[PDB]
RNA sequence: ACACGUGCGCGAGUCGGGGGCUACGAAAGCCGCCGUGGCGCAAUGAAGGUGAAGGCCGGCGCCGCCGGCCGAGGUGGGAUCC
RNA sequence: GGCGCGCCGGGCCCGGGUCUUCCCGGAGUCGGGUUGCUUGGGAAUGCAGCCCAAAGCGGGUGGUAAACUCCAUCUAAGGCU
RNA sequence: CAGUAACGGCGAGUGAACAGGGAAGAGCCCAGCGCCGAAUCCCCGCCCCGCGGCGGGGCGCGGGAAAUGUGGCGUACGGAAG
């Protein structure tokens, strides 16, 4: 009951014992540093949000999110970036409702 | 095969010549035409001078550019295979011996 | 106009192609400069190695190539870091680095660890003031005896294992060849769609 | 040999062997390919059927590296290794069976052509053909898979 | 530091505080003449990263260029030839407005060389690019082993030979599947190389 | 570029043409762990792919598979040879 | 003119590995829609105009449009050689 | 590779890339982030060398640029601090 290493099938290619390296240094580009993102933070406060984030805000406060994905689709440009944009708005306004009531 | 290889090998010490790319195409000439009692041949461009009104291009008109320029990518050279190369080598040494 | 039975061909002449028609008459001109100048090179390196730097042991990739090895860029950072050399150095004393290698395997590291300890211990360092030697450098007598090496240095040939004649098991015998490819085909084939239907289940 | 060629028997002649009635004219059909579906359709059809219309699938970046399996048949198996080894496991008793790396020699499919002369082998092949399978046990041998 | 509050805060430019100060300058830019000397960088900021430094013989020219496409400059639409070529309207030139910006600036101040150039402000009929200019001549720069490529007669007007960042995005180099067409130096090498009959002297 | 004919070399191979090594010679000679590579040695399907003789005699008048040995057709016409 | 022996002039007063603690990025730009040109690049290879316009376990690519995921692979919008 | 994948009144025609072998082979620097008393640079006057590639060393509450950021360390291969 000897199996061989073949070139096609499911677990397939030459028989490779796989070292554990540390991950590259640029991998870690984009990842959400602690200052930077007290500076995001900052400047949120001072600037505020963009008409169309504003437009964004009041179609959820109303409950109709897929016109609002609909509507951020059409303006942030493909649907993944609107879909994490959504839920960045949905994220900075159900805070909103916490800072509320009290 | 001796006769073969040297006269292909002989060939690939030889360097190009060509007529060059401009020659007999550095006038303004025109043809005529029909109605002026001369035959059709680009004539060159009017003025007191004795090339007026001659016969600047074509193979036949003084001056004029050859018939088929000779280029340098002429195939000058010929490759003959390493064992006939080696077989004219062997007869070459063998004659000698006679 | 075709004549008869004849191929059907489309010559690439229909631009103005004889501005620019390439010859070769440089060829055995350019042969003799290149040579002069890879003499001058080695001349002017005078004990290094004529060929340049060591690189180090590389599959070719896409499965058509990756039976064979060539030379690569450079060492990775990971292979130099194991044969525990530090990377500005490395280049100092003749060994390519790429810091855009990684290494998958620890066969591809080790076979290149290996091959830059075999390095390490050929090399004939010479002393930066040649009148008086310092303690990270080769003897004397060994200096004397230190000239060029002409072509790849530590050329990477391609070798197979040697495998002797093995009597033939009743596993090997019983094991069907081409119905394990078949089978191994439909299953890699037929594995999403089985797994979509025991959702469904 | 310019001397050798056709145009040096001509000079004398007039029309240069091209006939006096239709001259050598330039393009008196059109310019090479042309009119393969009007003037010139017989010979299109008479000797290249199939020239004209779409058939298959488009393949965008097509890399012709992955489909790269040089095949080898049996016949040829025994001239991947050296004739010694065909020699020497027929003499030698054991019944030990000479291994024929197939990937080494640069094929990756063994398929299955000829007679295998009768004496146990191991081949060491990437893919195998069915009857290429079925003749290397009916000889007395494995086939081993590799990748 | 104080450039990372700046940089996120131009990444604002809808927000009330950006859309008020992009609207009161790219008022002030328009009552100026198209090329001008700026005292200093607009965004001290952005022209940190392009590489201006605030030491002598950086200059900073803020240059308009007038917006829209490219329409042909052919008298009265009639272009002589076959349907393809009668386009005269809504036509595009290969090089954005910016690279025009940097070459406006290069031109003029035929002395100076062009480093790199930022976005300040856009009307409906002006667009208004900052220009970071270098004298190769002031001794801050010629004595400067980080600057004194740019004092190299190699590096002579970069804008007119699409050199500077904004006049490359023109020439679609880069590495990979979708730069093909510009292999070896340039697009005009690509085709070059291509259209080439290598006859070698034996074949 | 192609086709066919012909001459020559080698021949299931063949070819360095690119690269490299060593006055006429920019030639010639050499490389073989420089055959990378081309073309040939395998075809066929749009593609996934698959991929190029068998018979007889026995262990269970017919058995899936155990083994055994000979083993790459047949007819007709066929220069030559016997 | 280019190389080396030795005396002097003044710069230059520098390393490595392990161990914790910290730090880490280029925006009217990516990207999107549309238009024109461009490409072998085909539901759009590239380039540009105008409109929209980001993100940060993000972003780009992964040659068929799209959603859901899984992976692989680089870190664009700054520079030199 | 390759007249190939692809393009094209899918006609005429057009038409690259990867891998592979070689020629050559060499890597790097900012901004940002942060640390160091602007630790930085330019120009005038004097003196001493000194150069037909105005450079070196003194002297001066001599001037100026520069905190709207100069220099050193440091850049994705990670870096820094102790």
């Amino acid at each position: 009951a000897l199996r061989y290493p073949m070139a096609v099938g499911l677990n397939k290619g030459h028989k490779v014992t796989k070292n554990v390296s540390k991950p590259r240094h640029s991998r870690r580009r984009g990842r959400l540093t602690k200052h930077t993102k007290f500076v995001r933070d900052m400047i949120r406060e001072v600037c505020g949000f963009a008409p169309y984030e504003r437009r964004a805000m009041e179609l959820l406060k109303v409950s109709k999110d897929k016109r609002a994905l609909k509507f951020i689709k059409k303006r942030v440009g493909t649907h993944i970036r609107a879909k994490r944009k959504r839920e960045e708005l949905s994220s900075v306004l159900a805070a909103m409702r916490k800072a509320a009531a009290k | 095969i001796v006769n073969f290889v040297h006269t292909n090998l002989r060939k690939n010490n030889r360097q190009p010549y060509a007529v060059s790319e401009l020659a007999g195409h550095q006038t303004s000439a025109e043809s005529w035409g029909t109605g002026r009692a001369v035959a059709r041949i680009p004539r060159v461009r009017g003025g007191g001078t004795h090339r007026s009104g001659q016969g600047a291009f074509g193979n036949m008109c003084r001056g004029g550019r050859m018939f088929a320029p000779t280029k340098t990518w002429r195939r000058w050279h010929r490759r003959v295979n390493t064992t006939q190369k080696r077989y004219a080598i062997c007869s070459a040494l063998a004659a000698s011996a006679l | 106009a075709p004549s008869r039975n004849g191929m059907i061909l489309k010559p690439h002449f229909h631009k103005d192609w004889q501005r620019r028609v390439a010859t070769w008459f440089n060829q055995p001109a350019r042969k003799i400069r290149r040579r002069k100048a890879r003499q001058a090179r080695a001349r002017r390196i005078a004990p290094r190695p004529a060929a340049g730097p060591i690189r180090p042991i590389v599959r070719c990739p896409t499965v058509r190539y990756h039976t064979k090895v060539r030379a690569g860029r450079g060492f990775s950072l990971e292979e130099l870091r194991v044969a525990g050399i530090h990377k500005k150095v490395a280049r100092t004393i003749g060994i390519s680095v790429d810091p855009r290698r990684r290494n998958k395997s620890t066969e591809s590291l080790q076979a290149n660890v290996q091959r830059l300890k075999e390095y390490r211990s050929k090399l004939v360092l010479f002393p930066r003031k040649p009148s008086a030697p310092k303690k990270g450098d080769s003897s004397a007598e060994e200096l004397k005896l230190a000239t060029q090496l002409t072509g790849p240095v530590m050329p990477i040939r391609n070798v197979f294992k040697k495998e002797k004649a093995r009597v033939i098991t009743e596993e090997e015998k019983n094991f069907k060849a081409f119905a394990s490819l078949r089978m191994a085909r439909a299953n890699a084939r037929l594995f999403g769609i089985r797994a979509k239907r025991a959702k469904e289940a | 040999p310019s001397r050798l060629r056709k145009t040096r028997k001509l000079r004398g002649h007039v029309s240069h062997g091209h006939g006096r009635i239709g001259k050598h004219r330039k393009h008196p059909g059109g310019r090479g390919n042309a009119g393969g579906m009007h003037h010139h359709r017989i010979n299109f059809d008479k000797y290249h059927p199939g020239y004209f219309g779409k058939v298959g699938m488009r393949h965008y970046h097509l890399k012709r590296n992955q489909s790269f399996c040089p095949t080898v048949n049996l016949d040829k198996l025994w001239t991947l290794v050296s004739e010694q080894t065909r020699v020497n496991a027929a003499k030698n008793k054991t019944g030990a069976a000479p291994i024929i790396d197939v990937v080494r020699s640069g094929y990756y499919k063994v398929l299955g052509k000829g007679k295998l002369p009768k004496q146990p082998v191991i081949v060491k092949a990437k893919f195998f053909s069915r009857r290429a399978e079925e003749k290397i046990k009916g000889v007395g041998g494995a086939c081993v898979l590799v990748a | 530091g104080a450039y990372k509050y700046i940089q996120e805060l131009w990444r604002k430019k809808q927000s009330d505080v950006m859309r008020f100060l992009l609207r009161v300058r790219c008022w002030q830019y328009r009552q100026l003449s198209a090329l001008h000397r700026a005292p200093r960088p607009t965004r001290p900021d952005k022209a940190r990263r392009l590489g201006y430094k605030a030491k002598q013989g950086y200059v900073i020219y803020r240059i308009r260029v007038r917006r829209g496409g490219r329409k042909r400059p052919v008298p009265k639409g009639a272009t002589y030839g076959k349907p393809v070529h009668h386009g005269v309207n809504q036509l595009k030139f290969a090089r954005s407005l910016q690279s025009v910006a940097e070459e406006r600036a290069g031109r003029h101040c035929g002395a100076l060389r062009v480093l790199n150039s930022y976005w300040v402000g856009e009307d409906s009929t002006y667009k208004f690019f900052e220009v970071i200019l270098i004298d190769p001549f002031h001794k801050a720069i010629r004595r400067n082993p980080d600057t004194q490529w740019i004092t190299k007669p190699v590096h002579k007007h970069r804008e007119m030979r699409g050199l500077t960042s904004a006049g490359r995005k023109s020439r679609g180099l880069g590495k990979g599947h979708k730069f093909h067409h510009t292999i070896g130096g340039s697009r005009r090498a690509a085709w070059r190389r291509r259209n080439t009959l290598q006859l070698h002297r034996y074949r």
